[PDB]
């Protein structure tokens, strides 16, 4: 059945009567079991690219084909789990081993055997039931915030011959059994799919429920919808942590993965640590985000295969949550660090360097990657929807956009959150630079706006020209003062920093930010540019009069509305009801339009 | 003032040049020690040889063993002179079970012409029909291999084993 | 248990090309499996096994291949890969790239054999760096400050003071003291001189019985130079992981280390990547660098400090570049420093201790130092600034503020980065010579600082 | 001369703890030399003649 060595040369590992072996097929090599893929195929001769350190393999050494290109283990006991990027425990290798090492040679299985959990099949089933991919024949209880709904894998179809009843039950069980051609499959809640193929779906849909993360910045000026695709420039400097933290600990997302591409040692542990420490609010109760998510995470010295897999497990990890009905979200913390495992990889393959070092097909990883995003119709019968959210960072060098990673990338996504070392050195968390930053999911979310929030894209639409108008502004300054602006442009600059410093700008550290409601958001820039409206009509409609209205007649008389804006963002979620923080809002309204009334 | 607080360090160096030599002459009677034992080890080899009846288990051993590694159609056995009629036993022993094991016929000889020195603790030598690969199964080699992979159980019996060694990963 | 089995010996060199000698008719042979050459004149030579391929086994020999032929040479093979014997003795003590011992001390008695290659530390069992290793250095510990677990490198160019700064790290590092650390420090590459010096130097100056020292020289073969990096890490892992030690592991010339990878990387005919670099040396250099951190249930702890000589002074060569891709920070010298004669000459503006945050503050250090750094930054920053000013406008075009900037500037490089060879100025000296600067200004003028730590720290 | 006057001391003692030292070690060899010597010289003279596992028939 099964090969043998014939040579080594490096990582690389040549053997014999591999004849029926696939290019792709993962193999076990050596009495110790390293893990590598076949990369060539040369008659009944294979070559092998093994990941772990090759250092004491020896010719005429096992070599163990495993039935399965390089491939994910879906099913019960991914929750709160920790893997690398080729889907080895990461908890269990360490609580099994008692080591701190990974042991060269890893045979744990993915998803725990013995482990029981209490699994429901779905009771509307009877043998001799038609069933196909995607078909949810049962439930498994694994966490109280996310019903783990099992599925028959997307391949298998035909009859039901046989369902576990309600109970206890592990991988090793075989809940499910049905026949197809006179032949019996036999089924386990354990799921096995390749990594590199994607999860097919009844139809791939257009993006069109926006992804609220409870950040104002984000959620109103470059708002990333469900199943979008994008970027962040993920640099030290910048606080990247600060988006991710955030989409984790609140948005509308039901279950998170977060891939570790390549990360630093140390940032990474630092990830590791802290994830499980997080809590979000769920019925009322207080609980970890552990329950929500699984971690791929690979430190820079995990082997250059597992790097340039950690995507691939994750995304894969998160189409399987997707097909369960689940509006999915996954990071990666550098897809930089995953092109420098391809680079690599293209490099021990021989392969010729296209742009700058990386790989021909550097762009094509890429885009065919996120292309696996999006909402969907799911495979099987019970019609239910999902989605996955790809947040890719990305870190170009000296923040040079034309590295080839960080150009496919900008290329490719929808949305790009800039944050700026300049704004993180001035405090201005988020710390997104507006300018730079774009969505291009806008059009796709006026179905939702013109339905929930009718007067929001005027509102956004104003935002952004105040800002830009500012910065232009900001020029004349430099060049004549302050003193020598219109009263329109020295208003202008005056609500463009009330937008910049109380709108933009939020404390996630304190209890009134530490989230933002969108319909907290709306009103907050309803109440600004309402202001701004009646204010620069005051100044207006007093062109050519005798008496002018000026910023500082308004702060004059009416400056309790600009320190009434500013406080506007206290208002609390928790400890007030929407309808009390809609009526204040109201209420600033009314108010501003009666001092206005005092002026014009 | 700078000067004042350098001569802690100065006493520093002084402790140092004492100390990291003492600690020198502490570790060169730790290998002396060793070393004693591996001689005191060879000695009691040279007695054990000198019982024809452990020895002739030692050469059906070493000699099979040289076998199993060196397998080929065409084999040579170099030994001591004396020890001949041992090694001819031991290696009509091994034969069987050299064809037991490898499934395949083999031709082996002992180089009479070519005696090993006599001064060698006891054991042989193994030879492939082209005199091109060797393997050397002298009790003295066996020993050296296995004491140097022994060493941390030979210094942890010997001397104790360390109180730091809080983890073993 | 162990290797119960006799090693075989052959003749059968088939072949030498270069540093390469190829057996063949080999039984079973394994990748980088050690091997013992004998000249025809009895000469022993260490190899290592660098490709197999059915009967043959190509040895890379560690010496040159100077003196093997195809028929009196002979070649033993050990039957395993490359252990280290390893042992806290490694401690007072000063070994050659092989880890053959060269202080005229016997031989190490091992109480472990380990694999030097080692394993990867496991991901969830490393845990976040988290109180400050003094170096003594006020350009690092006041500026930044390395939490014990970083990787931070030491970048320098060709004639930079670099091995003087490696050498005082390793005479002064040690714990904060508010007795269980040791240095491991590792040279690459190095001239006989130099090599020289670090031993002399470490020997003379008090440190030894807190510090292990593997030399590789200039001159010693080039695969020894790859072996001593991974050597000198599995003796941190062993002093770290199972002694429980601190220890700070310095790597003398990463640059050195990169020109010994192009070397094996052409023995075994791989193409050149990016530069004349293997593809692959990313991966190499983070099986260097990350053999590093805390773990969970461990008092150890490995800190590294890379010193790396950027080829050209070039931060964008792929050594510098790979290197701030994998480690947790940078530190600059510079030759402008260099040549005023600053001594160390470390550039504190583009330097970055990017785990500093953690390091220090109350209790691991004392409360103020965390707002020291900034401000000594700024500091420094506004006073380069304004120097650069008083070139253009001369010196009555400038306000009081900037002469008090450019005072602190002048201050700074002459008592704060200025230090010498000897002088072990601990966090607390060298936030009292950070306050003896920022004293210059008025209490108002330090805006990074917060109103109470000056109410506690700027009064004398 | 508070350091100088510390090295005669220094020289004596570490000279009384080398022999401590060593007397501890030649104590623990004395006691411990037959058992650790049996012990390999028996692992020498327990041959276990394999071949090597890779051999495929």
């Amino acid at each position: 059945t099964f090969g043998y060595v014939h040579g080594v040369s490096g990582p690389v590992v040549t053997a014999c009567d591999m004849a029926g072996a696939a290019m792709y097929e993962l193999v076990r090599v050596g009495h110790s079991e390293l893990v590598g893929e076949i990369i060539r195929l040369e008659g009944d001769m294979a070559t092998i690219q093994v990941y772990e350190e090759t250092s004491g393999v020896s010719v005429g050494d096992p070599v163990l084909r495993t039935g399965k290109p390089l491939s994910v283990e879906l099913g019960p006991g991914i929750m709160g789990a920790i893997f690398d990027g080729i889907q080895r425990p990461l908890s269990d290798i360490s609580s099994q081993t008692q080591s701190i090492y990974i042991p060269r040679g890893v045979n744990v299985s993915a998803l725990s055997r013995d482990i029981k959990w209490e699994f429901i099949p779905s009771k509307n089933l009877r043998v001799g039931s038609h069933i196909t991919g995607g078909d949810i024949y049962g439930i498994v209880n694994e966490n109280s915030l996310i019903k783990h709904k099992i599925m028959l894998p997307p391949r298998s179809r035909g009859s039901v011959t046989y369902i576990a009843p309600p109970g206890n039950y592990d991988a090793s069980d075989v809940v499910l059994e049905l026949e197809f051609e006179g032949v019996k499959e036999k089924l386990s809640m354990v799921q096995v799919w390749p990594v590199r193929q994607v999860r097919p779906v009844t139809e791939k849909l257009p993006a069109n429920h926006p992804l609220l993360t409870g950040q104002r910045v984000l959620d109103a000026l470059f708002p990333c919808v469900q199943g979008g695709t994008t970027a962040i420039p993920g640099a030290f400097g910048c606080g990247k942590t600060v988006i991710s933290q955030s989409l984790s600990k609140y948005s509308n997302s039901d279950v998170i993965i977060y891939v570790g591409c390549g990360e630093r040692g140390n940032e990474m542990s630092e990830v590791l640590r802290d994830f499980p420490e997080l809590t979000m609010e769920v019925d009322g109760k207080v609980e970890s985000i552990m329950k929500r998510t699984a971690l791929v995470a690979n430190t820079s010295n995990m082997p250059v295969a597992a790097r340039e897999a950690s995507i691939y497990t994750g995304i894969t990890l998160s189409e399987y949550f997707r097909d369960m009905g689940y509006h999915v979200s996954m990071m990666a913390d550098s897809t930089s660090r995953w092109a420098e495992a391809l680079r690599e990889i293209s490099g021990r393959l021989a392969e010729m360097p296209a742009d700058s070092g990386y790989p021909a097909y550097l762009g094509a990883r890429l885009a065919s990657f996120y292309e696996r995003a999006g909402r969907v119709k799911c495979l099987g019968n019970p019609e239910r929807e999902g989605s996955v959210s790809i947040v890719g960072a990305v870190s170009p060098p000296g923040g040079d956009f034309s590295d080839p990673v960080t150009s496919a990338t900008l290329g490719i996504v929808q949305v790009f959150w800039g944050l700026d070392k300049k704004l993180a050195q001035r405090k201005h968390f988020p710390s997104v630079n507006w300018l730079i930053s774009y969505s291009k999911y806008m059009r796709a979310l006026d179905e939702y706006y013109d339905k929930h929030f009718t007067e929001f894209v005027p509102l956004r639409t104003k935002a952004k020209e105040i800002l830009q108008e500012e910065e232009d502004l900001a020029e004349i300054v430099q060049l004549v003062g302050k003193a020598s602006l219109a009263e329109t442009d020295k208003i202008t600059l005056e609500v463009a920093k009330l937008i910049k410093d109380d709108f933009l700008q939020q404390n996630g550290y304190t209890p009134y930010d530490r989230f933002c409601p969108f319909y907290k958001t709306v009103g907050m820039l309803s109440n600004m540019i309402s202001f701004y409206d009646m204010a620069r009509r005051a100044v207006e409609t007093t062109a050519q009069s005798d008496n002018k209205i000026t910023w500082s007649i308004i702060r004059e008389h009416m400056g309790e509305i600009l320190y009434k804006l500013s406080s506007m963002k206290f208002k609390d979620p928790v400890k007030d009801g929407e309808a009390k923080i809609k009526a204040d809002y109201a209420q600033l309204l009314e108010d501003m339009q009666n001092a206005f009334r005092s002026l014009e | 003032e700078k000067k004042e607080k350098q001569i802690e360090q100065q006493k520093k160096i002084q402790m140092s040049n004492l100390m990291n030599q003492a600690r020198l002459k502490v570790l060169r009677a730790r290998d002396d020690l060793i070393t004693d034992l591996l001689n005191e080890a060879k000695q009691r080899l040279s007695k054990v040889v000198k019982d024809t009846t452990r020895y002739q288990v030692l050469l059906d051993g070493l000699v099979l063993q040289g076998l199993y590694q060196l397998l080929e159609p065409r084999m040579i056995v170099r030994c001591r002179k004396q020890d001949f009629p041992l090694v001819k036993a031991a290696v009509q022993k091994a034969i069987p079970m050299y064809k037991i094991a490898t499934k395949k016929d083999v031709d082996v000889q002992i180089d009479l012409e070519a005696y090993l020195p006599e001064d060698i603790a006891g054991g042989v030598e193994i030879y492939n029909g082209d005199r091109k690969i060797k393997v050397s199964n002298t009790l003295e080699s066996r020993l050296d291999l296995i004491a140097q992979q022994m060493m941390p159980e030979v210094r942890g019996a010997l001397f104790g084993a360390n109180a730091n060694r809080k983890f073993l990963d | 248990n162990y290797l119960s089995q006799p090693r075989l010996t052959y003749k059968t060199v088939s072949g030498v090309n270069g540093p390469l000698v190829i057996l063949d008719h080999v039984k079973f042979p394994r990748y980088a499996e050690i091997v013992h050459l004998t000249l025809p004149d009895g000469t022993k030579r260490s190899g290592q096994v660098l490709e197999v391929s059915g009967s043959k086994a190509v040895v890379q020999v560690f010496e040159g291949t100077s003196g093997i032929d195809a028929k009196k040479t002979s070649c033993e093979f050990t039957g395993d890969i490359l252990r280290t014997p390893v042992s806290e003795d490694m401690l007072g003590r000063v070994f050659n790239g092989s880890g053959k011992p060269i202080d005229r001390g016997p031989v190490v008695l091992a109480e472990d054999f380990l694999d030097i290659m080692g394993q990867p530390i496991n991901p969830q069992c490393r845990i976040y760096p988290e109180e400050m290793i003094q170096t003594g250095i006020s350009a690092i510990d006041g500026m930044n400050s390395i939490a014990r677990g970083q990787k931070i490198p030491i970048f320098s160019a060709a004639g930079l003071p670099h091995n003087e700064i490696a050498a005082q790290i390793c005479r002064q590092a040690g714990l904060v003291k508010k007795e269980n650390f040791a240095i491991v420090f590792a040279a690459m590459g190095v001239n006989m001189e130099t090599a020289r010096f670090f031993k002399s130097d470490f020997e003379e100056n008090g440190s030894m019985d807190n510090v292990c020292l593997f030399l590789n020289l200039a001159n010693d073969p080039t695969i020894e130079r790859i072996i001593t990096p991974r050597l000198a890490l599995t003796t941190a892992e062993f002093l770290a992981y199972q002694c429980e030690k601190h220890v700070l592991v310095i790597l003398t010339d990463m640059s050195s280390y990169a020109e010994a990878l192009r070397e094996v990387s052409a023995a075994r005919e791989e193409v050149p990547g990016r530069r004349g670099f293997p593809g692959y040396m990313y991966t190499d250099l983070a099986t260097i660098y990350e053999r590093a951190g805390r773990v969970e249930g461990r008092n150890g702890s490995i800190t590294q400090i890379p010193i790396l000589t950027m080829p050209n002074d070039d931060i964008t060569h792929p050594i510098p570049d790979l290197t701030g891709y994998i480690t947790e920070g940078q530190i600059y010298v510079d030759r402008q420093l260099h040549n005023r004669q600053i001594y160390p000459p470390i550039n504190v503006l583009p330097s970055l201790s990017r785990l500093m945050k953690s390091a220090i503050g109350e209790g691991m250090t004392r409360k103020d130092h965390a707002d020291v750094s900034n401000q000594l930054y700024a500091c420094y920053a506004i006073g380069k600034d304004v120097q650069a000013m008083k070139a253009v406008v001369g010196e009555e075009a400038l306000t009081s503020d900037d002469l008090l900037y450019l005072e602190f500037l002048q201050k700074f490089e002459k008592n704060f980065i200025t230090q010498g060879p000897y002088e072990n100025r601990t966090v607390y000296e060298t936030l009292d010579i950070g306050w003896q600067l920022l004293r210059i200004f008025p209490k108002e003028m330090l805006k990074r600082i917060p109103q109470s730590t000056l109410s506690e720290f700027y009064p004398r | 001369a508070a350091a100088l006057g510390s090295h005669g001391s220094c020289s004596s003692e570490v000279e009384k703890e080398t022999q401590e030292k060593m007397t501890i070690l030649q104590n623990y060899f004395e006691q411990n030399r037959d058992e650790v010597l049996d012990n390999l010289l028996a692992f020498v003279c327990d041959i276990r003649p394999e071949i090597h596992e890779n051999y495929r028939i």
